[PDB]
């Protein structure tokens, strides 16, 4: 029983599920398989599986965010009376609940998030994000008149499966380099990103342009808000934009000391001169947003701006 | 689901005489005001469960919630109205609840997630549900008395106090501490809504022994560099921690902020409102071009548009503390005061 | 006589001049070809033909910058009982002996610039800029220890270009995304760019990319300084990052009607944005004076910022 | 190019015994601080030009440029010397230039035109101008006290840090008519004592004067009117080489929005660019903030103390100069009027 690969295996089969539920399915698919002969060890297991799950995964910030929710469910459950196997059925059980219910918290997101969304605005998006859409797709069910820009999102390039997806919606799109972001702010009404993760402050955790977003969008004075499910709310603080495990070894120079081996106009558009694969992997994939560039957070427990709202959640959970 | 739908409006009537009277001068705004609003509405719900008879508990509270909703829609932006709906509301599951429990023999959201998937359901709770009506009216009435005292904390001797319009509850404040500390206060008419009430008001400050000068509104970033305090009252506090609050406050807090100068808020818990303000557009009202502009200028207002709105909004990052009759709040801990005094299920009423 | 030939002809002939000088070059030229001999017809002339210039060239202030400066060397000296002729010769004679203190100026720049960059130091740039390279080239040969961030500049791709030229001098590079510029931010000490031109509050319009990183520089409390030559002063005054005479028509929306999976480790370099969409982007964006710590000049080093407003005060009577 | 070269020592000694009292003096930091600093090198100055002999006007500029480079090495963040040398080789040049043709615009159109007995008893001329600064040095302090009048009002809060002449005949002239407050905050721990000594000399005047510890400046600056610095030097980028924590003052000044006042002379203005802090910022004695007798502590820790504090050009609102008041954005021009800008580097 490979953990890692059945973390991924609840990705590519189901392309709406969200990396913290995957991780909770991963884990039950744990506990069916578990035959755990003490309560001290139906933890234990639980803690061996959920560990080596999160180092199989570069980017394990979501997931953790899942297996966090994960284990302090069942050490809530095993404190009270601790019948381990109660709980084990419980979940084996109602596990596809837990899929259907995290695609329930989606749909409420829309559902408070398209009113956001007023006749004749302009929205800004940074790359491709499932609830992002469903707002915006929901918002176009109403016959909402509205127009959105798109942002490529270098490496990823997510911005062209975003804007294909609003269009086929029938609603107008223009694609926005990530250099040229800042210049169309006064064109833009309202800016609205998704979030891989939410961390202790309220903080955004998400790809690497969804910062620049978000300044931009407080110098331009326009709103910020983000979308993201409760159960991608993970207990952990970054000091900074700068502080999150990276996967891979980013930012870093070369050494020239021995010779070779060897202007623009300004208006050349030149597609070939990107940057390739290598130093690409040198730069991060991953971006922090401090929340006091956050309007609001869009989630299923509604729309929090206190930004002590996602701590006062994270603390009702852990205890 | 209003209350159309449930019964005819001919027999909202006679079963419900003071939820279309209250509705008739709820359109008209002949009762208008966060205070007057609150206590109506908690009035006219009191006679409404004196006289509703509604068996198992999904029958009144499918009641107050539609008899409510109409309430909220016949002048939406009174969000007292629906305060005190939600706070009833409620007072009848948890009393319930409550009961529930008397028979014998969540606490997370996220952690719901993985959670799993009545008896003696009984009428007559009118005796305490009408109680705990009665008492939030008694509520209200103190609103000014342990608001007023909290004064001594933030206001001091010598210092400088500005404050726009009239707010019976920010003039509470001040006389309390004017009692044993002399300070100034500077009061910016709410000039064209709010003008004869903040000019009777300065005057009242007066006679309380504070140095009162009266400005009008575009003084007000002029004396900004002098100012200690700004202390406003506001119109509703909406979801998000926003001010609904009289027009010409946005010149304050503006400045204030510019200045670096502290905002605080004198407000009962009663005009704390879920409502997320969606779209502003339908949030500011507008009255009659009458105060502003005259009528007998009959070119002027043929070959112009004239506008004015009664209400200004003020986003929550421009106050830095709440004063209210449950003590001293940042904006960010609304959160969860709205958790303890709302079901959530009543956000949208 | 085809002028914009002519002056996108300079730009070919010599990568190391400046959009304004090669328009000065061209008005020269034209300024020898030209039988001219009425003031109504030695001045009807450029003014048709800078006009001419101006229209046939699609981004216009760099050149309009180095005609402005041009004019008003041609009236000031024309007033004065001034005859035609003796400027049309020095003009024409002098001609090579302008692109002279052009290359002068970008050098009198690099001097001024590379003590700027002190050892030990992280720099940041966005794409590719002469004036940039000569600062931090200068900074090389003195045994300077350094290193330079630069930024992938799409459209125009001048991010590998710069890198290769950095890498030649041997100073170690780390190209960054457009996206991943606000990330390194915490590691820049220090942040270098170049301008096409400055405007009349001391403001630059540069590559697109530009005013993300003066923003992103001000919000990491960083050193952001511009590397202009004295001659891209241009008497214009943007009201906004935003008002600038645009080229192209620029962000415009589709018009849909019934018409008929991402990870974040994935690198998708055939998922970028066509010409065509590209052609809907903006060339150029604005940098507010605010955002500039000091801008390098020939002239020194300008950080009042209403200082090159003097000097355009000056060159106008 | 200094005169370590283009004379021996012993040459310097005999032909220019002031250069070398100074000399030894700026390294000794016997003449010390910007007043004392520029009025010596004035006269150090006025015997070069009276000793020196060259028929050539180039001969006397690159020889008082040679003193210039060497007295600067001397003591290189006293920036009040070369400024004063770079002001008489201004005067040097276009007393030349007058003389050039008594014997009958913008550098953006220099890009675009044309290419290509003088020097000696212009000696009597010269020494006359020296005199003259000599007697701006000492206008001063009353050139800048009387515009007290248009900022110190009545029952305003006043915060000043360390210790400035200039900014204490500033207070007192108003302090004589209007009564109104200054909050001094102690210099710890280099203007400490002769902060303290201003301290009373204020209140003496009835001007009710506080003096509080460093760390108590954020606290007191939510009810300061104004704050009113003195400084040690202006450098070329508008900003400010000033004492020891009046960053502090600076910082906490742009947090609780109060203006930032300098009064300084303008022989403090120097077009010397801040290409560094680290060159800029020296370092004085451990033994200010830590007694040597603490053994275990003085072995075991590294112990600084900085002498001077940098402030950002941007954190200043309001010059006050013998000349007037100026906004920061306008020291480029005084600059341009001043000095010649080929001597920033001297």
């Amino acid at each position: 029983f490979d953990i890692v690969q059945v973390y991924k295996k609840f990705l590519q089969d189901d392309p709406e599920i969200t990396m913290p539920v995957a991780a909770i399915e991963a884990l039950v698919q744990l506990l069916s398989r578990s035959q755990a002969k003490t309560i001290s060890e139906f933890m234990d297991i639980l803690q061996n599986g959920s560990n080596t799950l999160k180092e199989g995964v570069q980017n394990n910030i979501s997931l953790s965010a899942g297996c966090d929710i994960f284990q302090r469910f069942v050490t809530r459950s095993l404190h009270d009376v601790g019948d381990f196997e109660q709980c084990k059925r419980h979940l084996v059980e109602n596990g596809k609940l837990f899929i259907q219910r995290a695609r329930a918290c989606r749909q409420r997101i829309a559902h408070l998030g398209y009113p956001l969304i007023r006749d004749g605005s302009v929205i800004l998006t940074h790359g491709f994000s499932r609830g992002v859409a469903a707002v915006l797709l929901a918002a176009a069910k109403r016959h909402v008149r509205f127009k959105v820009f798109v942002t490529e999102s270098r490496p990823s390039g997510s911005g062209c499966l975003m804007t294909r997806t609003l269009k086929n919606a029938c609603i107008p799109t223009c694609m926005v380099l990530d250099s040229a972001v800042s210049f169309t702010m006064n064109r833009v009404d309202l800016v609205l990103v998704g979030a891989e993760g939410v961390v202790e402050n309220g903080g955004l955790i998400n790809q690497i342009g969804t910062f620049q977003l978000a300044v931009f969008a407080k110098h331009a004075h326009k709103p910020f808000y983000a979308v993201a499910e409760s159960h991608k709310f993970v207990r952990m603080f970054p000091l900074s934009q700068y502080d999150i495990p990276f996967s891979r070894p980013i930012l870093e120079f070369d050494d020239p000391s021995p010779e070779t081996v060897h202007p623009t106009p300004s208006d050349a558009i030149h597609n070939e001169l990107i940057m390739n694969e290598e130093q690409i992997r040198n730069n991060p994939t991953l971006d922090v947003t401090p929340p006091e560039f956050v309007s609001g957070l869009i989630t299923d427990l509604g729309i929090i701006d206190s930004k002590s709202g996602v701590s006062e959640e994270l603390i009702k959970l852990y205890l | 689901g209003p209350i159309s739908e449930f019964m005819s409006t001919i027999n909202v009537e006679h079963t419900y005489p003071a939820v279309s009277s209250l509705i008739a001068d709820l359109k008209s705004r002949k009762v208008q005001g966060p205070f007057a609003v609150a206590v109506e509405t908690a009035l006219v719900m009191r006679q409404v469960i004196s006289q509703t008879r509604w068996s198992t508990v999904d029958q009144l509270i499918d009641t107050v919630r539609a008899v409510g909703s109409t309430l909220v829609k016949a002048q939406p932006t009174e969000f007292s109205c629906g305060n005190i709906i939600r706070r009833i509301l409620r007072l009848i599951r948890e009393e319930y609840q409550e009961l529930l429990k008397t028979a014998d023999e969540m606490y997370s959201s996220m952690l719901n997630l993985l959670g799993r998937p009545r008896v003696t359901g009984g009428m007559d709770m009118r005796a305490v549900i009408i109680s705990g009506i009665q008492d939030v009216i008694d509520e209200l009435d103190k609103i000014n008395t342990d608001i007023e005292v909290q004064s001594m904390d933030h206001l001091h001797s010598n210092e400088i106090i500005l404050t726009q319009g009239c707010s019976k509850t920010v003039e509470a404040f001040l006389r309390f501490a004017a009692k044993k500390r002399k300070f100034s206060v500077i009061v910016a008419e709410g000039f064209p809504n709010n003008q004869k009430g903040s000019h009777a008001m300065a005057k009242r400050l007066a006679q309380a022994g504070i140095d009162t000068t009266v400005i009008s509104d575009a003084t007000i970033f002029a004396i900004m560099s002098r100012v200690n305090k700004v202390i406003l009252g506001t119109h509703a506090i909406l979801g998000n921690g926003g001010l609904v609050t009289y027009s010409g406050a946005q010149l304050v807090a503006q400045a204030a902020r510019h200045h670096a100068t502290p905002v605080v808020v004198c407000s009962g818990i009663y005009k704390l409102s879920p409502v997320y303000p969606y779209d502003l557009e339908s949030i500011i009202q507008l009255s009659s071009p009458d105060k502003i502009m005259s009528f007998n200028e009959g070119d002027l207002i043929s070959r112009a548009e004239i506008l004015n709105p009664y209400y200004d909004y003020i986003p929550p990052d421009l106050v830095d503390l709440f004063i209210t009759n449950l003590g001293g709040y940042p904006p960010s801990y609304l959160y969860r005061i709205m958790n303890d005094t709302y079901d959530a299920s009543d956000t949208i009423l």
